[PDB]
C-alpha cells in the first residue's frame, strides 16, 4: 500500500493528474463565461 | 485464528488476525495491508455502514408501506426533485453546516482521539467512549449498552458491521434496480415472486 | 486614436451579420430538429451573444470591425489589459513562491535530489495555501534581507 | 488552552502573552518575531479603524431610515458636498495631519521613547508612550487616565481584541455586502429579516 503511494508521488503521474484537473478548469470556465476578450466586472 | 474465513481452506492475510470485529481475512488487493490505512479504513467501513442502515431503512419501509394503502411516501429515486417548503438549494446548504459541524468533530477525534470529547459550552457534558467511532456518552449511549466486557462488544459490534454491510449491498440494489427497472423495489421484488423463473435481469 | 466604439461600428455590426448568415447557409440542408440543427442553432446563439458583450464591455473597434486593445493604461480601459495583468502576477508569484519554499523545505535534508524526482505530497499540502499571501509574505522577506544572498553562491 | 480548532495544538510560538492568543496564523505567517512584533500593532490600528467605520457606516443608515435625521449612503458620501470642501484639498488636509500623526506613532515603536525629549513645550510629556507600543495612553491620550498598564491589560485589551477581530470583519460585509445588493447595509438586513428563507445570498446571485 506504501508502495502504490510512493509510486503515484513520481513526479510524471503527478503531472498527468495535476495539469488533466488544470485542463478541466479552464475548459469548464471557458464553457461558461465564452469569448472573454475583457474583464468587466469593476 | 480458527475463526470462520471468506473462503474456506484459504490462507487469510497477516494484518488481519481477526481482532477487529468483522474479520473474515477479506482483502484480496490488501487495501488494509498497512496498519494506518487499515485504521482509517475501519473508520470508512463503520460510517458508511451507518449510513446505508439508514438509507435502507429510508427507502425500503416507505416503499413498503406506500405499496400498501397506508401513506403517501412517492419514489426514493425521484425523492430530491421534491419541492419541499423551500428550495432543495439551501436545506442542502444548510445540510452541509450541520453535518460539517459533526463531520468536523468526528475528523479530529480520528486524527487524534480524545481530544474531542468535552462539551465547549457546558463542559460536564463530557462524553464517554474510548474507542474511536465509538463516542460514547449520554448523547450516543442513552443507557450505555456499549459499555460492556469484551467477547460482547466483539460480538455487539459484528452485529452492528454485519448488518451495515448487509445495508450497503441493499441500497445498492434499490439504486440499480431503479434504473433498468421501471419500478419502485418492491415492485421488482414481487413480480419476482409471481414467476421466480421467469422475471429476473432476464426479463 | 479614432477608433469608434464597437457598439456603433457599422463595419463590426456588419461581421456579426455574416458570421450569422454563413451558419444559417450550412443549417438549411439538415432537418428541422436534428441533432446537427441543434448544434448548429447552439452556434448561432453562441455567436449573437459573443457580439453583444464586445459592444457593450467597451472595446473599442477600427475600420475593421475588429476590437483594438488599449494597453496604454487609460483606465477607462483596465479590465482589458491591467485587470487581467493584475490576475495574473499574482497567481504568477503564487506558482514561484510556493515552489520556492518546497525547495527551501527540502533542502535540510540527507539527499534533495530524492525529494524532488518523487514528490513528498504531505508537505507540499501544508505548503500550496502559503502562496496565498505571497506579496505580503515576500515583501516582508525583501525588507528583512532573506529573499537574496550577497556573495555565498556554488556549493554553500 | 481553546484554540480555534479543538483537535489542531496551536503552534509553538504563539504562547500567549498576546491578548487574543487563540493560536490562530495556519500559513505560517508569524514565525519570526521582528514579523509578529510589527504583525501586532497592524491589527491594533486596523481594528480601531474598523471598530468607528463601521458605526459610522452603521449608525448613519440607521438614524437616516428611520426619519431622525437625513444623511446619504457612506456608499454615496464619498460625492457629497455642502461648502467650501474641495475634496481636493481635504484629502491633503487629512494627508498632512494624519501623516503627521501616524510617523510619530511610526517612531516611537522603531526608537521607544524617542518622541517626548524635545524642545516643543507643554506637551512634551505625555506623547512618551503608554509603556505597551500599542496603547499609548499618557495624561493627554488618556485624559481620564483610568488603566494600571499591567492587570486588566490581559483582560481588557481581550475585549478590544475580541472587539476589534468581530468589527473588522463587519466591514468586510458592508463592502461586498454593497457591492452585490446596491443597496444600504441595514437595508439588506431589513430585506434579509423579511423573508429570510427567500432573501439569501443564494438569491442574491
Ligand atoms: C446520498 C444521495 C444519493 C445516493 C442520492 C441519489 C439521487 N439523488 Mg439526491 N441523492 C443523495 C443526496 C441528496 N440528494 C439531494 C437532492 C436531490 C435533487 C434535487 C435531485 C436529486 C436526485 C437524485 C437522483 C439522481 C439520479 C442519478 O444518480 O442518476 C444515475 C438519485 C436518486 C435527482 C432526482 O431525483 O432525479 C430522479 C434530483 O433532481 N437529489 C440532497 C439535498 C437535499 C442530498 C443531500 O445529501
Ligand atoms: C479609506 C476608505 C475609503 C473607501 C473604502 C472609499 C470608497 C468609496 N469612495 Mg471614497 N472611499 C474611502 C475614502 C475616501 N474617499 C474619498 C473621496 C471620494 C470621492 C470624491 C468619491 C468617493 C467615492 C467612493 C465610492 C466609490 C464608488 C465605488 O467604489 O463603486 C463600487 C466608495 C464608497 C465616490 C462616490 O461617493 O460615489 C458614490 C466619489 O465620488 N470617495 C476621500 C478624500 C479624498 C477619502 C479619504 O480617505
Ligand atoms: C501566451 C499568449 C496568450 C494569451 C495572452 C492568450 C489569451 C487568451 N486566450 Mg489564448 N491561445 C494561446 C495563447 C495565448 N492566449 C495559444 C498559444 C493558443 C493555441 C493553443 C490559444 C488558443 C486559445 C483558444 C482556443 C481560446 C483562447 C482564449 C483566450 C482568452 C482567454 C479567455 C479566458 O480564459 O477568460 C484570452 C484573450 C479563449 C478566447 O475566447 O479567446 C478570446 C479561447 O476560446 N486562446
Ligand atoms: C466502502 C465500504 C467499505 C469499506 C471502506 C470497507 C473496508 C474494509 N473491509 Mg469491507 N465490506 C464492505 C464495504 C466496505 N468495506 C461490504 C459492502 C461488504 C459486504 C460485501 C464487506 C465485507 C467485508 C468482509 C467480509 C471483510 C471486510 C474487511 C474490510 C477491511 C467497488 C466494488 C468492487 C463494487 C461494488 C458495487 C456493487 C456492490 C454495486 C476494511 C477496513 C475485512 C475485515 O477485516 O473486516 C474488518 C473482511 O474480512 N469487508
Ligand atoms: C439485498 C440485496 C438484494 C436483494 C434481496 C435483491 C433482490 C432482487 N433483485 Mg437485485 N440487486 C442487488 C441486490 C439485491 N437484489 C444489487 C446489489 C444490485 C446491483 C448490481 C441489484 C441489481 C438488480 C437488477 C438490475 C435487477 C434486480 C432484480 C432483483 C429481483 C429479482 C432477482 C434478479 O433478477 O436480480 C438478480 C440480482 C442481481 C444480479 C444482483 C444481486 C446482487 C447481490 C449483492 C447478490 C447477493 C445477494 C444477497 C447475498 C442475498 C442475501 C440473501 C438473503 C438476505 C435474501 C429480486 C427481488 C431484478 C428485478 O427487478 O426482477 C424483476 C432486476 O432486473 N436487482
Ligand atoms: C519554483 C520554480 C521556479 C522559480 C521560482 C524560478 C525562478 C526564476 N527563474 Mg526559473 N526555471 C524553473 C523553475 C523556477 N524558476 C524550471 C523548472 C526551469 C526549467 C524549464 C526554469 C528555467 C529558467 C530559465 C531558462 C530562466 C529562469 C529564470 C528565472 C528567474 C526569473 C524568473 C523567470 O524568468 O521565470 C522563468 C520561468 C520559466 C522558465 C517557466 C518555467 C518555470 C516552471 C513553470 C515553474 C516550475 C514550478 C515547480 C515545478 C512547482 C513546484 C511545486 C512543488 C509544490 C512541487 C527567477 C530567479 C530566468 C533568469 O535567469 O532570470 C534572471 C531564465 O532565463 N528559469
Ligand atoms: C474598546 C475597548 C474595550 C477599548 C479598551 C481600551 N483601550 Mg481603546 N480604542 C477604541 C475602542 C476600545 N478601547 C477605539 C475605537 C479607539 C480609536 C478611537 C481606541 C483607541 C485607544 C487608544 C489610543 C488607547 C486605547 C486604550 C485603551 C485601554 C483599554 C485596553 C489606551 C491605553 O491602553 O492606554 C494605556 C490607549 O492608549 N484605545
Ligand atoms: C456497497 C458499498 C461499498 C462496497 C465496497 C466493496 C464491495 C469493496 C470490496 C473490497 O474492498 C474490499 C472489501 C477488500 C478488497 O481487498 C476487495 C474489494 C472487493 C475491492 C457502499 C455502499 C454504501 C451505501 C450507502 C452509504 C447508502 C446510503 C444511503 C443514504 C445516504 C440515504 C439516501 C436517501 O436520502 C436519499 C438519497 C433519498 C431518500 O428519499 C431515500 C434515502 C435512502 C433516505
Ligand atoms: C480597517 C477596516 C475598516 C475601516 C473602515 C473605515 C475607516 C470606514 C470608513 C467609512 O465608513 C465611514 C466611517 C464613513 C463613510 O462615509 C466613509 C467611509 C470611508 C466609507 C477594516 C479591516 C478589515 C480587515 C480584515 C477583515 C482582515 C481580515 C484578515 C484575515 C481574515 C486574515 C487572516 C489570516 O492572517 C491570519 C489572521 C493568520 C494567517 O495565518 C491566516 C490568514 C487567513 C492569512
Ligand atoms: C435490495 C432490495 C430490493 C428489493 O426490490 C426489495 C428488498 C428485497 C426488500 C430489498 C432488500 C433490502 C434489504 C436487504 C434491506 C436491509 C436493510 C437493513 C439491514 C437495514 C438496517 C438498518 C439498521 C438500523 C436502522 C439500525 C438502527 C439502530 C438504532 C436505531 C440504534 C439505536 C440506539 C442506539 C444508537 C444505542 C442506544 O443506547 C439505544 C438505541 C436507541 C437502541
Ligand atoms: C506601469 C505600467 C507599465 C509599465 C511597467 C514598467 C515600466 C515596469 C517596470 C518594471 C521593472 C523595472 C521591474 C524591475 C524588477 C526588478 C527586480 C529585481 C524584480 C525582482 C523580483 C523578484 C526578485 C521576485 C522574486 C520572487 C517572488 C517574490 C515571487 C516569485 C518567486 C520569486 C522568488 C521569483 C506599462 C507601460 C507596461 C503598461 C501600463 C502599466
Amino acid at each position: 500500500m506504501r508502495d502504490i503511494k510512493t509510486y503515484l508521488s513520481v513526479a510524471p503521474v503527478l503531472s498527468t493528474l495535476w495539469f488533466g484537473a488544470l485542463a478541466g478548469l479552464l475548459i469548464e470556465i471557458n464553457r461558461l463565461f465564452p469569448d472573454a476578450l475583457s474583464f468587466p466586472f469593476f | 485464528p480458527e475463526r470462520p474465513i471468506w473462503f474456506p481452506g484459504s490462507t487469510p492475510p497477516p494484518w488481519l488476525d481477526g481482532s477487529l470485529p468483522g474479520d473474515f481475512g477479506f482483502d484480496p488487493w490488501g487495501l488494509g495491508s498497512d496498519p494506518e490505512s487499515l485504521r482509517w479504513n475501519v473508520q470508512a467501513e463503520l460510517v458508511h455502514c451507518r449510513w446505508a442502515m439508514l438509507g435502507a431503512a429510508g427507502i425500503f419501509i416507505p416503499e413498503l408501506l406506500t405499496k400498501i394503502g397506508i401513506l403517501n411516501t412517492p419514489s426514493w429515486y425521484t425523492a430530491g426533485e421534491q419541492e419541499y417548503f423551500t428550495d432543495t438549494t439551501t436545506l442542502f446548504i444548510v445540510e452541509l453546516i450541520l453535518i460539517g459541524w459533526a463531520e468536523g468533530r468526528r475528523w479530529a477525534d480520528i486524527i487524534k482521539p480524545g481530544c474531542v470529547n468535552t462539551d465547549p459550552i457546558f463542559p460536564n457534558n463530557k462524553l464517554t467512549g474510548t474507542d474511536v467511532g465509538y463516542p460514547g456518552g449520554l448523547w450516543f449511549d442513552p443507557l450505555g449498552y456499549g459499555t460492556g466486557s469484551p467477547e460482547k462488544l466483539k460480538e455487539l459490534r459484528t452485529k452492528e458491521i454485519k448488518n451495515g454491510r448487509l445495508a450497503m449491498l441493499a441500497v445498492m440494489g434499490a439504486w440499480f434496480q431503479a434504473e433498468y427497472t421501471g419500478t419502485g423495489p418492491i415492485d421488482n421484488l414481487f413480480a419476482h415472486l409471481a414467476d421466480p423463473g421467469h422475471a429476473t435481469i432476464f426479463r | 486614436a479614432g477608433l469608434t466604439p464597437c457598439k456603433e461600428s457599422k463595419a463590426f455590426a456588419k461581421r456579426e451579420k455574416q458570421s450569422v448568415k454563413k451558419l444559417n447557409s450550412s443549417l438549411k440542408k439538415y432537418a428541422p430538429d436534428s441533432a446537427p440543427a441543434l448544434a448548429i442553432q447552439a452556434t448561432i446563439d453562441k455567436t449573437k451573444r459573443r457580439f453583444e458583450n464586445y459592444g457593450k464591455f467597451g472595446l473599442l473597434c477600427g475600420s475593421d470591425g475588429l476590437p483594438h486593445l488599449i494597453v496604454s493604461g487609460d483606465q477607462r480601459h483596465w479590465g482589458e489589459f491591467i485587470t487581467p495583468g493584475v490576475l495574473f502576477l499574482y497567481i504568477a508569484g503564487w506558482i514561484g513562491w510556493v515552489g520556492r519554499s518546497y525547495l527551501i523545505a527540502v533542502s535540510g535534508e540527507k539527499k534533495p535530489a530524492m525529494r524532488e524526482i518523487i514528490i513528498d505530497v504531505e508537505l507540499a499540502a501544508r505548503i500550496i495555501p502559503r502562496g496565498f499571501i505571497w506579496p505580503v509574505a515576500a515583501y516582508r522577506e525583501l525588507i528583512n534581507g532573506d529573499l537574496v544572498v550577497d556573495d555565498a553562491d556554488i556549493g554553500y | 488552552r481553546a484554540t480555534w480548532l479543538p483537535g489542531l495544538d496551536p503552534p509553538a510560538y504563539l504562547d500567549g502573552t498576546l491578548p487574543g492568543d487563540y493560536g490562530f496564523d495556519p500559513l505560517g505567517l508569524g514565525e519570526q518575531p521582528e514579523d509578529l512584533k510589527w504583525y501586532v500593532q497592524a491589527e491594533l490600528v486596523h481594528c480601531r479603524f474598523a471598530m468607528a467605520g463601521v458605526a459610522g457606516i452603521l449608525g448613519t443608515d440607521l438614524i437616516r431610515v428611520s426619519g431622525i435625521g437625513n444623511l446619504p449612503v457612506w456608499f454615496e458620501a464619498g460625492a457629497t458636498k455642502f461648502d467650501f470642501a474641495n475634496t481636493t484639498a481635504l484629502f491633503f488636509v487629512q494627508l498632512l495631519l494624519m501623516g503627521f500623526v501616524e510617523t510619530k506613532r511610526y517612531m516611537d515603536f522603531v526608537s521607544p521613547g524617542s518622541q517626548a525629549k524635545e524642545g516643543t513645550f507643554l506637551g512634551i510629556e505625555a506623547s512618551l508612550e503608554g509603556l505597551q507600543p500599542g496603547y499609548p495612553g499618557g495624561p493627554l491620550f488618556n485624559p481620564m487616565g483610568l488603566a494600571k498598564d499591567i492587570e486588566n491589560a490581559n483582560e481588557v485589551k481581550l475585549k478590544e481584541i475580541k472587539n476589534g477581530r468581530l468589527a473588522m470583519v463587519a466591514m468586510l460585509g458592508f463592502i461586498v455586502q454593497a457591492s452585490v445588493t446596491h443597496a444600504g447595509p441595514i437595508d439588506n438586513l431589513l430585506t434579509h429579516l423579511s423573508d429570510p428563507f427567500n432573501k439569501n445570498i443564494i438569491h442574491a446571485l
